[PDB]
């Protein structure tokens, strides 16, 4: 007979944490094996990811390299979605403020105009743009993971 | 302005002038596309001969709406497949000159004895000019009625190709047929033009599409067009920093050469190729001629989430997966959306594309549908698309509550000198406006009311009632069967009760 009471044990305290968790982590497992030499050298559209679709098997072959490309796609497009709307806005805001300094300081034409107002405008975008910063704070953990 | 003596005129002079720019901006191409772009396409009259269950009929159709109502086995289907049939030479004809369209199928001859030859007859008006096409094809007769006559049909399609090849951004009519179950060139966004025949309940496939069109529409948006944007992103502010705070010479020398970077600026766009219908375009004409139809939701997206990506509408105030839809709004999503794809493709150059001119033919509109999406959706199709004309045919009567008797046509069967033949009359009412089941009743000639068993015993009560018979044992016993099975509050034993008490009111001030 096999003895599995320490494999049970020890997997039910995962399982265990894994309810009262929302994003509990899970132990790593892979085997590369001689036959990925032609897993690289040689279906209805999947949209719902999980972590327990990597424990399927413990092997990697074939198919695997084919999820990997349709999941490359998709950390992609996530990128794109977040690369527009409000990151756009202040994006053009604080860039063309900062212009209109510069060009001013390059320029030096002649109440000290409104020199002071603009640099105080840009101050209150930045300090805007820096608090709006959520999660990693550099474009949330989109563009910083496919990168 | 005839057609035909513009026509002649502009080939005589493209004729004498070699020079291709001295005829590109003339008098005459301008009268010609003037001309052609207020004429109004609309078939008008077709003919049958014996072709299938039909042994000779003529059959003359509206110019905006027309309904078929008819049972089953009564050629509903075969008057469509005969204009798909009449409309695809033109199409052959307009994509290329002397090509073959379809033919008539050997088994969709009469089997009659006597039969010869099948011969399918057409008329097209366009404002004033007019033409015919007639297709024949004889199976065992010796004598047939020579070759089909293309003539007519060769003069437009020598126009539409005449009039697209000097001008580009042209317009072109649209046909289209959605049947039933059954079973360069602008290819870039994956939409096919050469199948005339769509089927619905192919939503997969039209998300899709959605999806990937998407996808490119947000590509677009990067990369180059991201660089001119910020240039247009300094040019304002400057204007504004120029003439704006400082209101209150070297300040004023600023402005020219704020103007000179506008102008450099207007360089870049100069050097743009014209839309053509873009990526970006084409995603948000769609989208808003789809909310345009259903008023009822505020806006869709598509939302990439944490792990997912789904698309959800907003309606009041809940968010709904586009995959909770039942069948029936599935079906309608599909249909709209692709109407909306192809007038959008052969309108380029209209300011508004939903106004463009066709004809479009639908088969079994109320199929997958509940009751209260029937009653609607004759007056969004009218509405949404006002320059189209429709062949519809239906089986419900509630879509025909809402269709003006001036587009109903009745299909029956009447024997004249021993032989059956198919006949079409028109309602003899106003039938928009008025009740469930007065529209089946003379729309469609039906009784309302079945003919079922536990009936039997209602009409034989209320005979007996009529009779002054009422105090019959015989009627006791019925009425014990009749209050069994409908119950003493039904109104329609209220109203025997009192037909009962006016019969014995009246009894009694006779006897006295
Ligand atoms: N070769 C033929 N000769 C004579 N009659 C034919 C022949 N082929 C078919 N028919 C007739 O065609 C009739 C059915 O025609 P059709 O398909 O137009 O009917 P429908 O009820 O209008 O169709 P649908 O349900 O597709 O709208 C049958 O009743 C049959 O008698």
């Amino acid at each position: 007979n096999n003895e599995l009471l320490g494999v049970k044990k020890l997997a039910s305290i995962y399982r265990l944490v894994n309810k009262y968790v929302d994003n509990a982590s899970l132990p790593l497992m892979a085997y590369y094996s001689i036959a990925r030499s032609y897993i690289g050298g040689g279906a209805k559209t999947k949209t719902v990811w999980s972590k327990f679709d990597v424990y399927d098997e413990i092997e990697f072959d074939r198919n695997d390299f084919t999820d990997f490309f349709q999941w490359l796609v998709f950390l992609h497009n996530r990128a794109s979605q977040e690369k527009l709307s409000e990151s756009q806005t202040t994006i053009n805001a604080l860039f063309s403020d900062i212009q209109s300094l510069k060009a001013t300081l390059t320029q030096l034409s002649a109440d000290s105009t409104v020199i002071k107002g603009l640099e105080l405008s840009l101050k209150e975008k930045l300090n805007y743009m820096k608090s709006l910063q959520s999660g990693e704070h550099k474009f949330n953990n989109a563009v910083s993971l496919y990168d | 302005m005839n057609l035909e003596t513009c026509y002649v005129d502009f080939l005589e002079l493209e004729s004498h002038v070699i020079n291709e720019d001295y005829l590109k901006e003339s008098v005459e191409l301008q009268k010609l596309i003037s001309t052609l772009n207020e004429s109004k396409f609309h078939l008008n009259k077709i003919g049958i001969h014996d072709f299938k269950r039909i042994r000779e009929l003529q059959i003359s159709l509206e110019d905006d709406l027309t309904v078929f109502v008819g049972d089953n086995g009564f050629g509903k289907s075969t008057i469509l497949d005969a204009i798909a049939i009449v409309l695809s030479w033109l199409r052959s004809n307009i994509e290329k000159e002397s090509k073959p369209g379809t033919y008539i199928k050997s088994h969709e001859v009469n089997n009659s004895v006597d039969v010869e030859y099948a011969s399918i007859d057409a008329n097209i008006k366009l404002k004033d000019f007019n033409t015919s096409i007639l297709i024949t094809k004889a199976k065992e007769g010796a004598y047939y009625s020579r070759n089909n006559e293309l003539l007519g049909v060769k003069k437009l399609a020598s126009i539409y190709r005449l009039v697209n090849k000097y001008v580009d951004n042209a317009s072109l009519p649209l046909m289209a047929y959605y049947s039933i179950a059954r079973s360069k060139t602008v290819w870039s966004k994956f939409d096919v033009y050469d199948e005339i025949e769509f089927d619905r309940n192919d939503f997969t496939d039209f998300f899709q599409w959605l999806v990937f069109l998407h996808n490119r529409a947000s590509q677009e948006k990067l990369s180059e067009s991201q660089t001119t944007i910020n240039a247009l992103f300094s040019d304002i502010q400057s204007l504004k920093a120029t003439l704006t705070q400082l209101s209150a010479s070297t300040v004023i020398k600023g402005l020219e050469l704020s103007l000179k970077e506008k102008l450099n600026y207007m360089k870049s766009l100069q050097s743009g190729e014209h839309k053509f219908n873009n990526a970006v375009s084409l995603y948000d004409s769609v989208i808003n001629t789809i909310l345009k139809f259903l008023p009822e939701f505020q806006w869709i997206k598509l939302v990439y989430g944490d792990d997912d990506y789904k698309i959800i509408l907003k309606k009041g105030e809940v968010e709904l997966d586009i995959q909770q839809l039942s069948q029936g709004e599935k079906t309608i999503f599909t249909l709209v959306g692709d109407l909306a794809r192809r007038l959008i493709l052969l309108n380029p150059n209209l300011s508004n594309p939903l106004l463009g001119y066709g004809i479009v033919l639908i088969d079994e509109i109320d199929l997958h549908l509940h009751p209260q999406w029937q009653q609607t959706i004759i007056e969004r199709l009218t509405s949404t698309f006002p320059n189209v004309q429709f062949v519809i045919t239906t089986h419900s009567p509630q879509v025909l509550s809402t269709v003006s008797s001036r587009s109903v046509r009745i299909l029956q069967e009447v024997e004249v000198d021993g032989v059956n033949d198919l006949i079409v009359s028109h309602p003899d009412y106003q039938i928009k406006g008025v009740s469930n089941q007065d529209a089946l009743l003379y729309g469609m000639r039906t009784d309302p009311i079945p003919s079922t068993k536990e009936n039997g015993w209602l009409e034989e009560y209320k005979k007996l009632v009529e009779l002054n018979r009422y105090s019959s044992d015989e009627a006791l016993l019925l009425r014990e069967k009749v209050i069994k099975h409908f119950g003493l509050d039904h109104p329609l034993v209220q109203e025997c009760d009192d037909l009962i008490s006016v019969l014995e009111f009246k009894n009694k001030i006779n006897q006295h």
